[PDB]
């Protein structure tokens, strides 16, 4: 329901990445599946992969091997580890909600953009 | 995939005036095509779920009329605080490709 | 007239060096031991060899063999080649049908058979059929006579008989050499092998050659033989059988020491001093190919009623299981249920369809290298007969039966569409079966291989796995499956106008998804087109595999290595 | 030691009227027609027949045959009853053990064999393995020898032989008799019977039986047939053999003509006053048994490793297929997909245990009657030998490759209840398999049988139809199909902790029913307990039909007509 | 949402039964399911089978060739025909309302009673 | 089928007390289990569905936890208005049977 994003802005090429969403209002081991989404400059929105209330997870099958979510259960965060990052991908990065049920992007983050340069 | 063709990619509208925005589907998603609002500066505000009903705090002026492939929205009369660049998004298969995004002007 | 031969290298491996001999018009024979050439220089006299292989001459009257040889000769296959299933009256309308001249009459046709028929003694079984395991018939005696009367059609004067004597009685087949000792003399040229001879048999011949291990020892005439071999060093003892004291010889009581002695024969000599004086329409083709197999087909319930008792039982099984389908969230899991178990059926009942032609290989064999037939007449004949018939009943069976028991959907044109796309399937698994199975005279081998490729089909139809989800590098194993094509045809035929949660009108909304509310969402699901090329897509998809396949059969059965 | 008979008429339909007759320490021969009773009367002398069914008498140097008969004497069946996938030494350790008395000595059990190979000219393939068609062993005319050394381990004095000249060559044939007639003067007395004989057989007999269509026409020494039957009115023309010219008599150049001439036989009238002067360990047996099959087992690649390529590949390619199955609204298509794929195999791939028994039904019969085991010993052991290790091993190697690639459910346990479930299944269907084909030679019925046995449980299974939307009157099938209990079990293993709706925690409501949104909902659906009974009630219904259909076996192999 | 009986509330035995739900606020051909409900004296309720909103229908197995339910779209009404009625049946009848993803029976008739007596 | 035992047929409590209404069921439902409340001479008020969830027209006091086949509802500190007749209901299979129907008494 309460969703914020805190995370460096910037990094340097091909090394990783490293963002954290706090749910608020709401714990993520309770119902829903946690996602994440991405929209470049030049918008065009990317969705990137959830990771269900249980754990499992599935992610976007252009980020293969490069994205990974893992989550702190006993403070309900979940975290995007984006490794090798090319500075083409520096797009603004939200976390988001998704109902299973209803289906759609209920609820979203605030906004943290990167910027991939050096 | 599943790629989501808004063909339209802008316009150029006046007030009170009925816009249809399409989206162009690369396969059959059955009513499960969503509806966003980005103002700039912002995250996807969900407009419309299941391509024909609506979303709690907006007025009933929008509203999806889609069948099959060729989902589409209209927007009867619209306002000014209602410019903004609209995806729709398939939600049936796993990779949730949005569309590209049209972008409302005023001439 | 005469056959003649010299310097004959016959290898691929030479089980063979070379045979010399001419055989006068009369009663020539072959003996020896089964490793010998015994088997293989009857297949080069009959020219059912391959002519590469071959390396001298066969001179006939100062001719060569021409094409028009093996038109006018008749060679008999040691098994019975005839049709047990049918009659002899009505199987040598069938060798008079292809053999006799177009311009010749019925009435012709009615007199020919009966100067043969009458000649064999069979006046007694024209009308008898001949004999099946599951049909009693005829005796095998005269199913002997019955194939070498399908060879006297159009009166060929050159005789030959792959092994007169092995498959009878002993009495059972002095009836059958004493009536071929009666064309001993009426001007037929008989040119044949026995295993194990017997001096019954040895006492009326003309004329007489050994062969063992590839190598030649007698030629001449068949009293000599034994006037020979004395000479050779042996003497036949008190009592013994001539024709086995011949092969006394052979295997010591040595095969380099006793062809130099028939190198040294002076039955050999008068032979090199007489070679080298002789050295020096398609619609009547279909016309009457199609009505043997037909009546294979009604003579044989074992095979064709007792396929109609299976499909009208599991017909009716089927029919009580499901019984009137409901509209319920079960509706789903039947409905894809039945129509997996349909397709299933139409395809691991095509398996029988190998039944067909791995039987009827040696047939095929020695009726094409005769000349019965082109090979496509054969082709669109046998498909007429068999392929035809067999799968337009079980394909209407299924469809009067478990359509209005289990109220699939109650429209005339879906009644005729699942009508028809069983009748596709049915086809098109047989056609897969039949391109697999052509040219292979093995049952065991291709019925496993099958059976490996329908359950690597079985997957792909899209009830096991759901066909979206498989990995890229896999789906395009997808399109080369027959039940998938039938089987989202039959999900196409049927789901259309369905729901399936009940009170809930789910196509203008569906509320709360991963539901299956309606037809469309299980058939889109499941990576199925909605448009109505997406019905008829499936059947010019096995349209095309029925043509591919039968093609790869029809060239398997032209290419194939017939000698 | 002498055999001797009086007055046996046999029916079932007598085809016999009485044989009268003795048979002297030397070489007794019985020789005629098929349909005669030349392949009856033996198996009346050897007690292979019903004693119902027998009349007369079989006494033995002044006794009676006693149950320590069969213990003492050999019979030797007409095909190659030997083990050609192992070796003679092998072989002959098999019947040495179940032969020689437990007293005796292992060193013993080294001696006695090679007193009677070495007697059999079989030195040189003791270790060499005997032959199969896919391994190139000895050649066939020394795998009769084999059998004969089968059943001449205790030193039985009283010697029979079905058939001993057909299946071999005619100078390979004379190697046997040589070794017969050396055993004709070692105080052994062999009686056989012979299709087709010949005079170099028949000039080394010591008496001579004839039979025809039930009639008997000799009786006394072999070489006064040629001079009794000048006298019956014909004579035996210049270079015949006799044995031949002896069925000359027989099919016109009547029957009741020439017995009538043997009624008036001196050679009866001798024997008339011949016969009315005489009218007047278990652990030791499941110890061998057991490694004979094994190292059959062994000793056939193209049947074990051949079965586990088969389940290796298809390990893989379901791996392929599936793998890392995702807990979508997919999910519940594919986990239901591949378990009743894996059930259904275990399935029809135990129609593969009719090979078993039904190849090895001939063996069981001479084995049983010759007494080398008790019924249950043969049972408790090839069970042992076979069921076990081939079931054992399809059962881990699916269980190991598709487990952890499809991501079946991470858990300890759960791996080995999959573990058990695929073994029981596959012991459970093959028990059926048993269970239908005991006491059944051919091998197309049975396989038809289970074919549409596994089908009609394969529609029960409850992918197919749901097994709770079945009219009640025949929801009681549910319960006759192994197919069932598996994939229960396999859906009770693997579907407790899933989940299918992504993001949709169900477990504490499941709003918007219809949904199927946890592995529970799923599984009650089926018709399908959630109580840990649940899993394990497949189970004992699993053990409780293995141990059915086993004693069905059991007991069809033991009120088997072994006759 | 809106539903009410109409019949007889008497029968003579062992020949028919007829009653009427007109259905207002909603029309019956638009999204649910429709059923009947008895409730006997000595109270026991015990539905009776539901019409499909488009005409399909699945009625109680204890009631066979007994009930049928009919309907007349043009005015909203769907019919309980209940034939070769026994003394024993003379529950109090309803009329009820049936939303398929809900579940429940969310509506309800207004109540009818039939005697069955002579 | 499945048939819905409320083995208590009847009660006597009073007011403000929690009363416990089971209803075993023979089969698993899987919470498709309602809740029902007969005033006399009135149909059926949907009280609980699901099981766990509850219906727009109450107090927060009827509150239903089942698991498996033990179903039941828990009336905390019940009213005047309250006393009834509640029926339990499996929407699970397609015969809909209802429970037998407890009735409330006061002491
Ligand atoms: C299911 O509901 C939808 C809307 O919720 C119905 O669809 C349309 O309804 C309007 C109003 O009557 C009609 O004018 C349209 O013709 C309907 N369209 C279609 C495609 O039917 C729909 O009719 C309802 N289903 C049924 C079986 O009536
Ligand atoms: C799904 O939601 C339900 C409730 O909506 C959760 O169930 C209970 O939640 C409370 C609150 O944390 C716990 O105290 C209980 O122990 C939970 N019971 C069970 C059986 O889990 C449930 O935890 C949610 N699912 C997951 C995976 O967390
Ligand atoms: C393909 C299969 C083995 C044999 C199949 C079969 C075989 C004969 C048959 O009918 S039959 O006329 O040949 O008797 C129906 C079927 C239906 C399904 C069944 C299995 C599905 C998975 C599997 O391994």
């Amino acid at each position: 329901v309460q969703l914020q994003e805190s995370g460096p802005g910037l990094v340097k090429p091909s090394q990783s990445l490293s963002l954290t969403c706090t749910v608020t209002g709401f714990s993520i081991t309770s119902d829903y599946a946690w996602n994440w989404i991405r929209q470049f400059p030049g918008k065009k929105l990317e969705w990137m992969g959830y990771i269900n209330f249980d754990g499992g997870t599935t992610y976007n099958p252009s980020l293969r091997g490069r994205i990974s979510i893992t989550r702190d259960t006993s403070k309900n965060q979940f975290f995007l580890q984006l490794r090798s990052v090319t500075p083409e991908d520096t797009a603004t990065y939200y976390c988001a909600t998704f109902y299973g049920a209803k289906g759609t992007l209920d609820y979203w983050g605030q906004g943290t953009s990167v910027t991939v340069s050096s | 995939d599943i790629v989501l063709t808004q063909s339209p990619s802008s316009f150029s509208v006046s007030l009170g005036d009925r816009v249809t925005i399409s989206c162009k589907a690369s396969g059959y998603i059955l009513n499960r095509l969503a509806w966003y609002q980005q103002k700039p500066g912002n995250a996807p505000r969900l407009l419309i779920s299941g391509a024909t009903s609506l979303e709690t705090g907006f007025p009933s002026r929008f509203s999806g009329t889609g069948s099959g492939k060729d989902y589409t929205l209209s927007i009867s009369s619209l306002q000014t605080e209602d410019v903004g660049t609209y995806y729709c998004q398939q939600y049936w298969s796993t990779p949730w490709t949005f569309g590209g995004g049209t972008k409302l002007e005023i001439r | 007239a005469v056959l003649s031969f010299h310097n004959i290298c016959y290898r691929v491996k030479e089980i063979l060096s070379n045979i010399n001999g001419i055989m006068k018009p009369g009663l020539n024979a072959i003996l020896g031991p089964t490793g010998g050439g015994k088997s293989s220089l009857l297949d080069v006299l009959a020219a059912r060899k391959d002519p590469s292989g071959l390396s001298g001459d066969v001179l006939i009257n100062g001719a060569p063999r021409p094409a028009n040889f093996k038109c006018n000769s008749g060679y008999v296959v040691q098994d019975d080649v005839v049709m047990g299933t049918l009659t002899v009256r009505e199987n040598l309308q069938f060798s008079a049908a292809l053999r006799l001249a177009t311009t010749m009459t019925n009435h012709e046709k009615n007199e020919r058979i009966n100067r043969v028929i009458q000649e064999l003694g069979l006046d007694k079984v024209a009308d008898s059929k001949v004999g099946t395991q599951f049909i009693r018939g005829v005796s095998g005696g005269e199913r002997k006579r019955t194939s070498i009367g399908m060879e006297l059609i159009t009166d060929p004067s050159i005789l030959f008989l792959d092994q007169p004597t092995t498959g009878l009685d002993s009495s059972t087949a002095n009836a059958v050499l004493l009536l071929l000792k009666r064309m001993s003399k009426q001007g037929r040229t008989i040119i044949f092998s026995i295993h194990q001879p017997r001096y019954s048999i040895f006492k009326l011949f003309d004329s007489l050659t050994l062969l063992a291990s590839g190598r030649l020892m007698f030629h001449g005439p068949a009293q000599e033989a034994l006037g020979y071999f004395e000479s050779a060093g042996y003497h036949c003892e008190a009592y013994n059988n001539p024709a086995d004291f011949f092969l006394d010889i052979i295997n010591g009581d040595l095969i380099e020491k006793l062809a130099e002695i028939y190198v040294n024969s002076s039955f050999y000599k008068e032979t090199k001093a007489e070679l080298h004086q002789l050295s020096g329409s398609f619609c009547h083709q279909l016309r009457w190919v199609s009505k043997r197999s037909f009546k294979n087909l009604l003579g044989n319930p074992q095979a064709s009623i007792a396929q109609i008792i299976v499909t009208v039982v599991l017909g009716l099984v089927i029919g009580a299981i499901y019984f009137g389908l409901k509209n319920d969230s079960t509706g789903i899991q039947n409905r894809a249920g039945v129509l997996f178990f349909l397709t299933t059926n139409q395809c691991f009942s095509s398996v029988s369809a190998v039944e067909l032609f791995v039987v009827e290989k040696k047939l095929f064999i020695h009726e094409y290298i005769s000349g019965y037939y082109r090979v496509s007449s054969y082709f669109l004949g046998k498909l007429l007969s068999d392929l035809l018939p067999m799968r337009m009943l079980p394909s209407i069976i299924f469809t009067c039966i478990v359509y209005f028991m289990l109220g699939l959907k109650p429209k005339a044109d879906a009644f005729f569409v699942m009508m028809f796309t069983l009748m596709m399937v049915a086809y098109s698994a047989s056609s897969m079966a039949l391109a697999i199975a052509a040219g292979q005279s093995v049952v065991s081998v291709a019925t496993l291989l099958m059976t490996i490729c329908f359950v690597f089909m079985m997957i792909f139809s899209g009830l096991l796995v759901n066909l979206t989800t498989i990995a890229s590098w896999l789906s395009w194993l997808q399109y080369f499956s027959i039940p998938r094509y039938g089987f989202t045809a039959l999900q196409h035929n049927e789901f259309l106008g369905q729901n399936f949660c009940p009170g809930l009108n789910a196509t203008g909304n569906n509320p709360c998804n991963y539901a299956t509310c309606t037809g469309e969402e299980y058939l889109v699901k499941q990576g199925i087109d909605l448009s109505p090329w997406g019905l008829w897509k499936n059947h010019v998809a096995l349209a095309c595999m029925i043509v591919i396949f039968l093609t790869i059969a029809y060239l398997k059965l032209l290419f194939l290595k017939k000698y």
